[PDB]
């Protein structure tokens, strides 16, 4: 498959969760990738932005709380949330090039955050 | 997909007879119990059909070799094939047989005919690619490997697929698909029809007129094209590509006068040319198809040059344009410094 | 966009717009005007720059997302998405751009998030003094002022290459109506007549048709496929018959080839001559009209058929 | 614009609201009609033409 996801399930609060969005080669890899949010009602908020020029820039309030790490062997991406909410709880999407629209994208499984 | 076992053919085309063939209506109009002149591109009667004969089993055990060269794409081009099964894929009109140019597509596809002209990638064989998903025992139809990639699409025809087999008989007809592609005014215009055939191999004498199909505004100029042929996996059996043998005609179309005469329902019942023979010719004179005894004046004869002779003065003593237009200082408005 | 049917007509009405911006091209005649090409331009664009879309204000958004053109050919068009997109909180989502190698020439997808420099010291692929992020995010509050509201806005841009035209919708048609003198235009063919039903045996890939001199006989509706015949309807010349102001003063007139049930009333083979009364009688008469009948006046003027001897 | 063309040597003051949409006004200024007249801007550093 060209695009896909990985990672999930349920995650811990506080703690450090390895997420992972495979793909099948790095020449698909134009222009973005993102791992957002579409919850109900919510207006569209992204949580990430991976960039194809090796660029992260996040939300000044968000960019903090994540850590970035890019790899090109599978071509995934590592990501670790802590201190999650409820407002997180959605199908969470692995979306390359979000902001290309709903085309030129993959969208992934989905899993979800829940807090107990 | 991507067979290039050929090896031996590109023979010279054997040329054969074309009795009454490539009439069409050149136009949307009817008329009844009339007889018209009109000044189109039409295929000379009695000419030398440019037969590029398909795949050629030469029979002692199997030995296919593909048999479609890129032909070229003047002005216009008349196509005959018995084609008993679909091995004719389609068409692969272009023009620089590459990427960074459009190029005109006919697939059979055959569910429904999609005509595209689109940004394409030619590959190293242009064919559909028809192979199993290894699953649901289903041919593939994408054109992937018609070109390594499609892009940039700004036209897309769906309908029915242009070739019918109407036989239902077991052969006795074999279908003679009679094509004629003319792009005009950056137009492009379908012409197809089926008939029954009894003959072997050589064109029937009767007349075929023949009812036009679709017009396709593209507006993209076409200077050369290719012809599919038909390509599937082989298997597991005691390789295996092209099943069956075809045979294809190509003819050329030049700006010629035809009278065309019309039945009362405004089909076309006869055709005669204005250029191969002197009766013929009388007949355009007269618009009639039958001239009573006598002596008629048709035309005049002009011997042509045959060459072309050029002389000028010897001298090359480079008139001074330098000293003219870049001069120093151009002279005042009341004192021309005029230079002869 | 090509080869499709435009319904500009539908777009006035259906609802309202921020503005509809036309320079060269008249709004209520984009149903009849003609280009080759369609470029539908997806576009968000801040409340207070709803107004920038115009060539000559820029900022921070019109220097570096697309520089507008000076070719336009279309016009710019938005409505009010705060229902939809503005709320209380913000929304921090589309990209902002500071500053980069040049400007962004107008139709070029330079979508790449390479790293520039405001100053002039390099960034040795690290943010920072002379170096600064080439990517924010809008701002929107319905608590702010009409500025600083959210907008969906989309624009139209068209082509007028060297091809033939494609995207014109003809929002046009009238009924049909039969035996009357009718200034059809069936498709292109402009013309006078009366219609009425042929029993032709047309082909299902012809127009129309015409007999002989190339004189258009039957036309066939591009609707319900009927084949309807054309014929030009009554006319002719008009003759008065006078012996003479001299003489009297009386005078009866000829219609050449009209039947008179279409406009003393005598019908004759030359038309309903109309003015004179028709006698029974043969006299060798000195007017002649035409197919044996003739016209004197011997006090009004009487028609006969001519005595031979 | 204008309703239509104008006669040879024709006058124009009146200068009435008119349709210039698809919404009925019936005098009523905004949306859909336009006030015909405008004001031209001409700056000493301005275009050729
Ligand atoms: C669909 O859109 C365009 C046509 O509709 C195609 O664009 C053409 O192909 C090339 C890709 O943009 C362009 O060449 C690029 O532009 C300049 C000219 O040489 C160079 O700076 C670039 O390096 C060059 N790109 C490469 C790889 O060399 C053509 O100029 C352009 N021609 C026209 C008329 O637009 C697109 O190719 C096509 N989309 C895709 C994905 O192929
Ligand atoms: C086409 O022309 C021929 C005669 O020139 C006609 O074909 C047949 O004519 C008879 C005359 O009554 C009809 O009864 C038949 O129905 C026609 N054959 C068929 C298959 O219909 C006919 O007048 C013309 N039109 C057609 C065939 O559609
Ligand atoms: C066809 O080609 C051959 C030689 O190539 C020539 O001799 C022959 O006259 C041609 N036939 C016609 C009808 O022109
Ligand atoms: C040009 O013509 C010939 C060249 O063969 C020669 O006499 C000489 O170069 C020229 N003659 C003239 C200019 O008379
Ligand atoms: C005139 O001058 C320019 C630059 O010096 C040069 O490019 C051009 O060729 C000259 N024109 C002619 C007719 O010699
Ligand atoms: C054209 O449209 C009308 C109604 O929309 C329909 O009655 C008629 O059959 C249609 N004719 C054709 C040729 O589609």
């Amino acid at each position: 498959v060209q695009l896909v996801e990985s990672g999930g399930g349920l995650v811990q609060p506080g703690g450090s969760l390895r997420l992972s969005c495979a793909a099948s080669d790095f020449s698909f890899y134009d222009y973005e990738m993102s791992w957002v949010r579409q919850a109900p009602g919510k207006a569209l908020e992204w949580i990430g932005s991976m960039y194809h020029s090796g660029r992260t820039y996040i939300n000044p309030s968000l960019k903090s709380l994540v850590t970035i790490s890019r790899d090109n062997s599978k071509n995934t991406l590592y990501l670790q949330m802590n201190s999650l909410r409820a407002e997180d709880t959605a199908m969470y999407y692995c979306v390359s090039n979000w902001a290309s629209g709903s085309t030129g994208d993959y969208w992934g499984q989905g899993t979800l955050v829940t807090v107990s | 997909q991507c067979v290039n076992l050929t090896t031996r053919t590109q023979l010279p085309p054997a040329y054969t007879n074309s009795f009454t063939r490539g009439v069409y209506y050149p136009d949307k109009v009817f008329r009844s119990s009339v007889l018209h002149s009109t000044q189109d591109l039409f295929l000379p009667f009695f000419s030398n059909v440019t037969w590029f004969h398909a795949i050629h089993v030469s029979g002692t055990n199997g030995t296919k070799r593909f048999d479609n060269p890129v032909l070229p794409f003047n002005d216009g081009v008349y196509f005959a094939s018995t084609e008993k099964s679909n091995i004719i894929r389609g068409w692969i009109f272009g023009t620089t047989l590459d990427s960074k140019t459009q190029s005109l597509l006919i697939v059979n596809n055959a569910t429904n005919v999609v005509i595209k002209v689109c940004e394409f990638q030619f590959c190293n064989d242009p064919f559909l690619g028809v192979y199993y998903h290894k699953n649901n025992k289903s041919w593939m139809e994408s054109e992937f490997r018609v070109y390594s990639s499609a892009n940039n699409c700004t036209f897309e025809y769906v309908s029915q697929p242009f070739l019918m087999d109407l036989e239902g008989k077991q052969g006795n007809f074999k279908n003679l698909r009679e094509f004629v592609f003319k792009n005009i005014d950056g137009y492009f215009k379908i012409y197809s029809k089926h008939t029954p055939i009894n003959l072997v191999r050589d064109l029937p004498q009767g007349f075929s007129a023949l009812e036009p199909l679709v017009d396709l505004p593209i507006g993209i100029n076409i200077t050369r094209f290719q012809t599919l042929l038909a390509l599937h996996r082989s298997y597991l059996t005691p390789s295996g590509w092209t099943a069956g043998a075809a045979a294809y005609y190509v003819g050329y179309l030049q700006p010629r006068t035809f009278l065309l005469k019309y039945n009362e329902n405004g089909t076309i019942t006869d055709a005669v040319d204005c250029a191969l023979d002197p009766l013929s010719e009388t007949k355009c004179t007269l618009k009639s198809f039958t001239v009573e005894k006598g002596i008629y004046q048709t035309s005049n004869f002009r011997v042509q040059p045959t060459e072309s002779i050029v002389r000028f003065p010897n001298i090359t003593n480079l008139c001074p344009f330098g000293e003219v237009f870049n001069a120093t200082r151009f002279a005042s408005v009341y004192a021309w410094n005029r230079k002869r | 966009i090509s080869n499709c049917v435009a319904d500009y007509s539908v777009l006035y009405n259906s609802a309202s717009f921020s503005t509809f911006k036309c320079y060269g091209v008249s709004p209520t005649k984009l149903n009849d005007l003609c280009f080759t090409n369609v470029y539908a331009d997806s576009f968000v664009i801040r409340g207070d720059e709803v107004r920038q879309i115009a060539p000559g204000q820029t900022g921070k958004i019109a220097d570096y997302n697309y520089k507008l053109p000076d070719d336009f050919t279309g016009c710019v068009i938005a409505w009010n998405s705060n229902n939809l997109d503005s709320k209380v909180g913000g929304n921090y989502n589309y990209l902002y751009r500071l500053f980069r190698k040049s400007n962004l020439k107008p139709f070029e997808r330079d979508i790449s998030t390479e790293i520039y420099q405001a100053g002039s010291t390099p960034c040795n692929g690290v943010e920072g003094f002379n170096c600064y992020f080439p990517l924010q995010s809008y701002g929107f509050q319905p608590t702010n002022g009409v500025g600083y509201q959210p907008y969906r806005v989309v624009v139209l841009s068209f082509e007028l290459l060297h091809a033939p035209a494609t995207v014109c919708g003809p929002k046009k048609s009238t009924n049909l109506v039969k035996n009357k003198c009718v200034n059809f235009n069936f498709n292109g063919l402009t013309g006078t007549g009366v219609l009425t039903e042929s029993n032709k045996k047309f082909l299902p890939f012809q127009q129309f048709g015409r007999d002989i001199a190339d004189t258009t006989d039957a036309v066939r509706d591009p609707q319900t496929l009927e084949i309807l015949d054309i014929t030009p309807c009554s006319f002719g010349g008009v003759s008065v018959i006078t012996p003479g102001t001299n003489t009297s003063n009386q005078v009866a007139v000829l219609y050449q080839d009209v039947n008179c049930t279409e406009v003393n009333v005598f019908q004759t083979r030359a038309g309903c001559l109309i003015g004179a009364e028709h006698v029974n009688n043969s006299y060798e008469c000195d007017i002649p009209i035409g197919a044996g009948i003739c016209a004197s006046y011997q006090q009004s003027i009487i028609a006969y058929t001519m005595s031979l001897g």
